[PDB]
């Protein structure tokens, strides 16, 4: 359609002009103007928790856009999914996995 | 028997002992060679750091907080030994702001040393002038009249309010709230208006004299004092209800670096910390001076 | 070559370019506006001497950052150093690229929408990490890992806070979301979703009170790119919560763009007031609040939203 | 499709083991109690094992577009649950000497058993893939549970890297198979092909990559080199689970895939599987000739026994008693491996620190552990296919299935590999009954001893009287 | 009008590139990177196959594939952290003690 | 739509080739992120909008974030001082093996029936419908798989 190809061209022009704007800004900044330890594993733990719960979040993302088309049995399935998610979260909290302080 | 008998005011590569009588008090001739050598020493300090000359022992990270610090209490360096986030050991590197005030005490007259007493702690002013002039009056056999005592108490309490407003603002800004420092600096401006009217200066008045004060109170000072006394309490209540009762500030503050009366006594801690440990020891009540018994 | 299809193509391209220029100029103009409004909150004026009302302060700052000596650290990774402000600008700019500001005024009427916003947040974390690592400083690196751990702790429930609005709308499209608020704005049913998304949006933008800095080695115009990138992120998050929780352009009397601009201006002023009012919590408190309170709140909110929707389905 | 309450009744072991995972999770979150969490795990596994009876009374039909519950699935679920229960029983005295957290072990065992049940009931490529991952990833944790120990960490790294590679190979195979057929169900793989064009190139390539992944999972040559290292480095109850339950579940789902898919009758896949089975039998017996260590010897034993199982699988389309042979052989192999690895686990328990050696020293075991030595030599005779043992009944079934389908190269391979196995198994037995120069007291250690004792008694009784096992395997008949 | 053959060829190219990176690199981190490349290529192949048949099954299998990929990346990076903690190097040829 | 698919595939191939031949770990992860963005563009060109969205959100927004986190943790060290993988005696053999396998897989691919991918956009609503319909147990046991990975990675990746 003409409207969808107009929106595609608008999005492409938006991306190109934004990239060109920031690149030209950096180029003008460079051109103008004269010249003259072992980290603690809690970082890995919190990033790993973010990865796992982001995958669980993607499952809930897929569920949320089709809640009406899934019916009450989909609600029961997603309630079991969310309950397992919350049991894992309670497990992580209670063993001090999510406690940054010692 | 001292554990680490090392220099604390001068750098470690210093020759002589400055407070001796045969040590020349005046500034030595500046040399770019010594500045370059000390810059190289500061650059290779992190490369050749040995945690044995600093009094420390023993995944243990080593970090330097200073020497420059983006705050209003000065610029000083702390060497931190860290287990993750926990602090295992820490020694402070001080003496970065050593002005040789006692050596200047051996170089000025009794009268011309008062401006130097002003700049010992620069939030106090006349509060810093007061013990010096009282000690000189003890040496001189001077019993000052009652109006002198009342005027000196006035200025000491005004500067105490100024310093406490600065301290509360600095603490609140260190917690993370940014507005009460602006408001309490307006309050400090009111105090400075009164102090400028009386003494002629803002933060280093040098107005106390041996036997009294430099001038009489100017005609009209009571109006400025009444204006400040009407201004202050509503602003203080606003500061309390806006920042000091904030639960985030309480969580950042309560239970942080607590100690009892034994630790305050064994370390010479005086002032608000000692009285926060429950020990009722204020100099103005225990050993009264300058007619503080009449208030 | 005069054809109405080409006319519509150029009209849509011009509208997208106008939206881009307006949002970038708004980010810069309210860098200056944050300075002025912090002055207003702190009982002073702020910059009001460079031009009428201080409006030329931004131009002077722009020129100063342009003609400042460009300096890359000698022992640093040049490509990552240049790439971090690149991402910190473009990620939230493309996040704004899906916001509908008016009926017919939208850059991309995508079928994903807030999913594209989630992609842009997942690149903004890269911007922060690359800025920290490329500086070749250990203090900056530690500060960057702490800040990125915070933004992961709040990105973990940003999408789940949006999922209540998505569930009520039944679609990922932003126009469907603003059309589902024809009767009642989503702030009323999705109030817990509103507070969780507001907290997460403030936290992933690294704004107060969620802020060994990793910007200390950055100077010249790269620091300006970081500044305008954070401000564009503020504008983008404000416009997104206007469209998602406050109807967007819907209003009874004023024109729809005026309503959208007024709601966005109120929320950006709320950002300024949030900076001026709250103190900083401790880092462990911030992550514990993100992991122990807000994520279960989003999950329970999604469950309650689904139960309410399926009850109303006859 | 929708799920009926009868479907939930047919999914009873899955729901029970998952609820046990959640309950053990919340019990660890409440208070770290080793005994209570182990008791909850074994109670959940026993509840699933006894709910298999309600599953049997439910019937045999299709619970999902993904699962099919039949007697085959019931038998394989029972074998997986028995292996998991024995793994927990051997794991408790070993974990009694473990200084770090002990409760995560039973959670990982429960999730791996859940994956085994998934693979038992699998009727779909998605279910096959998810069951393999649900088995493998708790095995990643359990193999390197004692990660402070150098060998356990090394085995964990090797198993994780190689199993991720095999999962990628398998996933690419299902991707090519789905690109060809257009359906991921087992019955619709090669269904659209006709007129003798069953050997589609893309379908054969996808099945070859899936054979690569599953042959890693079944320790088949040439995807077998991981097996002695991972078996040796892992903790002994983990080696028990990895030898029994993982192999049983993966071979059951491979049996379902080759029974249901019309492309399982392809001549090229049959010849490739024959080559893999021949090389697996011969290589696994030949590499165990000079093995002093018992774990590596049992790994090569697993390679050879899975080769015999593959020989039984090749004749699936020819003889209708191939499923009977696989079931009887897998019951016998399960009990023999449970006994052998339980003897190893009981003599390796408690865990004597990460910095100390875990050498077995089976020489002269009879003079201080006589019942363990008797059980261990019964298991070594059973794995050799010597009569009066159930392993002989399984090997007789394999030989009968190979003779019926005229797989004469495979029959000769079984005979030669059986002779080599006789050599090293009898070497282990006489080393048990020799003399040794040099070199418990709780009811869980006694429970592990009871488990290996009933395993040995079952091996002997069903070696001299196999007909009850034959009848219960004939009851485990799937959908046609 | 995009051929299924071209998408499968692209996925196969990425798969064999990930396998080559997994084999030729002694660093465990690059081995994990190669593993991520292979599993992402397999997921891409499933997406291509699902898009050819007009079915959501390819995207469902993509979702399962990336769930597996996230979990194995977490496990492998934890194992890599333990290896770097107790060996101070990531040479995978150094861990070869059990043999024969 | 064809041009976008081919340019994104070419970018992904080139970026993967730069990944498996690079020395700097952060640079290799950066080209890996570029390759993941390219493969997401491939997904968007084929109508798999949800798959590309998850490719940027999860694969190029969580997993490689974790890789970058671990690389910054290691502070990467006898790696650039060896360069053993670029000597031909190490890499010619595996490259030959991978080329042979690629040739075999491509030959198997070329003998298939192709009606062409129409690129009809498949929304996340249909994926969510089939996710909680025909694939209920896939979702539940994938939650259990993520739980298993969480427990394993917590048990291994501690410091004590
Ligand atoms: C250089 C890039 C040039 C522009 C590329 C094309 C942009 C338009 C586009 O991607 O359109 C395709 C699709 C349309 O989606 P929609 O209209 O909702 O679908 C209805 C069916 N026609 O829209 C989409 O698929 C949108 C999702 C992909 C958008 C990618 C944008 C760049 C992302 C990476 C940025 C990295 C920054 C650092
Ligand atoms: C686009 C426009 C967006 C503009 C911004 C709008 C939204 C702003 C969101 C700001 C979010 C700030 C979140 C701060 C969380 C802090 C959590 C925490 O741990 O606080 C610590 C404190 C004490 O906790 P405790 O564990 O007891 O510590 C004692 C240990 N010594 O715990 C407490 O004090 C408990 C309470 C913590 C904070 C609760 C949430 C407050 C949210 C901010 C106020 C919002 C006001 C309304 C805004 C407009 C709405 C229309
Ligand atoms: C090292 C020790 C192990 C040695 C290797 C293991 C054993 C190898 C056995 C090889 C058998 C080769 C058979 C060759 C012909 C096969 C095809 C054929 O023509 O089969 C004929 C027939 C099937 O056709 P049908 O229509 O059923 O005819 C009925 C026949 N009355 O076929 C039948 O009906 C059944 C034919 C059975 C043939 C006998 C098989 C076992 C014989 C004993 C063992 C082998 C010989 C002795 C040892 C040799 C040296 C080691
Ligand atoms: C170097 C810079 C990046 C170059 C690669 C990406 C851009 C390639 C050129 C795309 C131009 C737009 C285009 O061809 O759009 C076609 C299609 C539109 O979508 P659809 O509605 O399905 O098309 C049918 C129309 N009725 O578009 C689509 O279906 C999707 C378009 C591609 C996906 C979005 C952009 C991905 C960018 C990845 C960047 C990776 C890092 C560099
Ligand atoms: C912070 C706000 C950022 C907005 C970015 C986009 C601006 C688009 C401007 C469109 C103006 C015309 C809208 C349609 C007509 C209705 C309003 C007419 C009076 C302005
Ligand atoms: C053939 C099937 C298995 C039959 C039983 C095998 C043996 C089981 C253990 C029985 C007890 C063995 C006792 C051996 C004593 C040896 C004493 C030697 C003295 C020099
Ligand atoms: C080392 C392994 C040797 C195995 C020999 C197996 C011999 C089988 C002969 C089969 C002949 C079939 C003829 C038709
Ligand atoms: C220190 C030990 C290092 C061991 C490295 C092992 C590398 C193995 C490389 C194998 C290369 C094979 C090349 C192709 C061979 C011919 C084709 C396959 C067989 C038909």
């Amino acid at each position: 359609s003409t409207e969808v190809i107009a929106h595609h061209w608008a999005f492409a022009i938006f991306l190109i002009v934004a990239i060109g704007l920031c690149c030209l800004m950096l180029v003008g900044g460079w051109f103008l103007g004269g010249r003259a330890l072992r980290l603690s594993a809690k970082f890995y733990l919190v990033a790993m928790f973010f990865v796992i719960f982001d995958v669980e979040a993607l499952y809930l993302f897929a569920w949320s856009t089709s809640i009406r088309e899934s019916g009450w049995v989909g609600f029961v399935e997603a309630a079991i999914f969310i309950f397992v998610l919350l049991a894992g979260l309670v497990y992580l909290v209670r063993i001090g996995a999510l406690d940054w302080t010692p | 028997g001292h554990p680490n008998l090392r220099r604390i005011m001068m750098p470690q590569t210093w020759k002589g002992h400055p407070l001796r009588k045969d040590y020349p008090a005046r500034a030595t001739e500046f040399s770019p060679f010594e500045l370059t050598k000390a810059k190289q020493d500061l650059e290779m300090e992190a490369l050749t750091f040995k945690p044995e000359e600093w009094g420390m022992k023993r995944d243990f990270m080593f970090l330097n907080l200073g020497p420059n610090h983006p705050s209003a209490h000065g610029a000083f360096r702390i060497v931190l030994q860290l287990d993750g986030e926990e602090i295992v050991d820490c020694v402070p590197d001080i003496g970065y702001h050593h002005r040789g005030a006692e050596k200047m005490g051996e170089r000025q007259s009794w009268h011309s040393y008062i401006p130097y007493t002003d700049r010992i702690e620069y939030l106090g002013g006349c509060v810093n002038e007061m013990p010096y002039v009282l000690a000189v009056e003890k040496l001189a056999g001077i019993t000052v009249p009652d109006r002198v005592n009342v005027i000196r108490v006035m200025l000491s309490e005004l500067f105490r309010i100024n310093s406490h407003l600065l301290y509360i603002s600095t603490f609140i800004q260190d917690v993370g709230a940014m507005t009460p420092v602006f408001f309490a600096f307006t309050d400090r401006q009111k105090i400075y208006d009164l102090v400028e009217a009386i003494t002629g200066f803002r933060m280093h008045p040098a107005w106390f004299r041996i036997g009294g004060v430099a001038h009489d109170l100017p005609r009209g000072w009571d109006r400025l004092l009444r204006e400040f006394l009407d201004w202050m309490p509503k602003r203080l209540a606003s500061y309390e209800k806006a920042a000091l009762q904030n639960t985030i500030l309480k969580g950042r503050s309560q239970g942080v670096a607590a100690y009892g009366a034994k630790e305050a006594l064994e370390w010479g801690t005086t002032g608000a910390g000692l009285r926060a440990t429950g020990i009722d020891f204020d100099v103005r009540k225990a050993r009264p001076y300058s007619g503080y018994e009449n208030f | 070559w005069i054809s109405p299809e080409l006319i519509e193509i150029l009209l849509t391209i011009l509208k997208a370019v106008v939206i881009l220029l307006v949002v970038v100029t708004c980010g810069a103009f309210m860098s200056f506006g944050e300075r002025r409004l912090l002055g207003l909150f702190q009982n002073r004026y702020g910059p009001n001497r460079v031009g009428w009302g201080g409006s030329l302060q931004l131009v002077a700052d722009m020129i100063k950052m342009f003609f400042k000596e460009d300096w890359i650290p000698k022992f640093s990774d040049r490509v990552i150093f240049t790439l971090a402000p690149m991402i910190a600008f473009t990620s939230l700019l493309l996040a704004f690229a899906i916001v509908p500001v008016s009926p017919g005024w939208v850059v991309a009427d995508l079928n994903i929408g807030i999913l594209f916003f989630l992609m842009m947040a997942g690149l903004a974390v890269y911007a922060v990490l690359f800025a920290g690592w490329s500086s070749n400083n250990k203090y900056s690196l530690l500060g960057a890992m702490r800040a990125s751990a915070q933004t992961l702790s709040y990105e973990v429930f940003l999408g789940l806070s949006l999922m209540g609005v998505v569930a009520q709308a039944g679609s990922f499209n932003m126009t469907d979301i603003v059309n589902s608020q024809a009767h009642v704005w989503n702030v009323i049913p999705q109030f817990f979703g509103f507070i969780t998304f507001a907290i997460a949006g403030v936290a992933v933008c690294h704004r107060h009170p969620f802020d060994d800095g990793y910007h200390i080695e950055y100077s010249g115009m790269k620091f300006g790119l970081f500044f305008v990138g954070e401000y564009i992120g503020i504008v983008t998050i404000s416009a997104l919560m206007v469209t998602l929780f406050f109807g967007g352009w819907q209003g009874p009397l004023l024109p729809p763009f005026i309503w959208f601009a007024l709601k966005t201006a109120f929320f950006m002023m709320m950002f300024i007031l949030i900076r001026a009012s709250l103190p900083r919590p401790r880092y462990d408190q911030v992550m514990s609040f993100g992991w122990k309170i807000c994520l279960p709140l989003t999950l329970i909110n999604l469950l309650v939203t689904a139960a309410v929707i399926l009850w109303q389905a006859q | 499709m929708t799920i009926t309450p009868q479907n939930l009744i047919a999914l009873l072991p899955l729901l029970i083991v998952g609820l046990t995972v959640v309950v053990v999770m919340l019990s660890i979150a409440w208070r770290r109690n080793h005994f209570l969490n182990a008791t909850l795990s074994v109670i959940g596994l026993n509840a699933a094992l006894v709910s298999l009876w309600f599953v049997g009374q439910a019937g045999a039909m299709d619970v999902t577009p993904l699962m099919r519950v039949d007697g085959f699935a019931m038998l394989y679920t029972g074998l997986v649950l028995l292996a998991s229960l024995a793994t927990c029983t051997f794991a408790y005295p070993w974990l009694e000497g473990y200084n770090d957290n002990k409760d995560e072990f039973y959670l990982l065992v429960l999730i791996a058993a859940l994956g085994g049940i998934l693979l038992a009931n699998a009727n779909h490529l998605a279910s096959l893939f998810l069951g393999i991952e649900l088995i493998s990833l708790p095995l990643f944790g359990l193999v390197g549970y004692a990660f402070r120990q150098k060998r356990s960490l090394e085995a964990s790294i090797k198993y994780t890297i190689l199993s991720a590679a095999a999962s990628s190979f398998l996933l690419f195979g299902m991707a090519l198979v789905y690109a060809q057929s257009g359906d991921l169900s087992f019955v619709a793989l090669g269904k659209n092909l006709g007129d003798g064009m069953l050997n589609e190139p893309l379908l054969l390539a996808g099945f070859g990559l899936m054979i690569v992944g599953l042959g890693f999972k079944l320790s088949l040559v040439p995807f077998h080199l991981w097996t002695p290292d991972v078996y040796q480095g892992a903790p002994a109850p983990v080696s028990t689970f990895l030898a029994t339950a993982s192999k049983i579940a993966i071979f059951g789902v491979v049996m379902r895939l080759f029974l249901y898919a019309p492309v399982g009758d392809s001549e090229a896949i049959r010849v490739v599987l024959a080559i893999i089975a021949f090389a697996s039998i011969i290589f696994g017996n030949l590499m165990a000739l000079s093995q002093t260590n018992i774990k590596r010897l049992l790994g090569y034993s697993s390679i050879s026994h899975l080769g015999y199982l593959l020989v039984a699988l090749i004749a699936l389309q020819t003889g209708e008693m191939s499923m009977e042979a696989v079931g009887v052989y897998l019951a016998g192999y399960l009990f023999s491996s449970l006994g052998a690895f339980g003897v190893v686990s009981l003599m390796s328990s408690p865990y004597r620190g990460p910095d100390a050696d875990s050498l077995f020293s089976y020489r002269g075991l009879f003079w201080h552990r006589p019942i363990l030595a008797a059980v261990m030599t019964v298991m070594m005779l059973s794995l050799a296919g010597i009569p009066m043992t159930l392993g002989f009944i399984g090997k007789f079934y394999v030989l009968a299935v190979g003779v019926q389908a005229h797989l004469w190269w495979l029959v000769g391979a079984v005979v030669v590999g059986s002779a080599i196995g006789l050599y090293y198994y009898l070497r282990v037995a006489v080393s048990l009954y020799l003399h040794a120069p040099e070199q418990p007291s709780n009811w869980q250690y006694s429970a592990g001893g009871i488990v290996v004792l009933i395993s040995a008694l079952l091996v002997l009784v069903l070696g001299v009287w196999p007909q009850p096992l034959i009848s219960i395997v004939r009851l485990a008949m799937p959908l046609m | 009008m995009i051929p299924l053959q071209h998408g499968l060829i692209l996925a196969a190219i990425l798969f064999v590139l990930g396998l080559t990176g997994l084999v030729i690199r002694r660093n465990l981190l690059f081995m994990l990177i190669g593993l991520e490349i292979m599993i992402n290529a397999s997921a891409l192949a499933f997406v291509v196959a699902g898009s050819y048949w007009g079915q959501t099954d390819g995207q469902v299998m993509y979702i399962l594939a990336i769930s597996l990929a996230a979990a194995e990346a977490s496990i492998g990076l934890a194992l890599l952290l333990q290896l770097h903690r107790r060996r101070q190097n990531l040479n995978i040829d150094s861990v070869s003690e059990m043999r024969g | 739509m064809e041009f976008a698919f081919y340019i994104c595939g070419l970018i992904a191939i080139l970026a993967t080739l730069r990944v498996i031949t690079h020395t700097n770990p952060v640079h290799a992860l950066l080209y890996l992120i570029i390759s993941l963005l390219a493969i997401s563009g491939v997904f968007f060109s084929l109508g798999a909008y949800f798959a590309g969205a998850l490719e940027i959100i999860v694969y190029a927004g969580a997993i490689m974030v974790l890789f970058v986190f671990v690389v910054m943790m290691l502070n990467l060290s006898e790696i650039e001082q060896e360069r053993q993988w670029l000597k031909p005696q190490v890499w010619i053999g595996p490259a030959i093996l991978s080329a042979i396998m690629l040739v075999v897989i491509v030959y198997a691919i070329l003998g298939v029936n192709d009606q062409g991918i129409d690129g009809t956009p498949i929304s996340a609503k249909a994926v969510g419908i089939t996710l909680f319909g025909p694939y209920v147990l896939a979702v539940e046991l994938a939650s259990m798989l993520l739980l298993a990975g969480l427990v394993v990675a917590f048990h291994v990746g501690r410091e004590e």
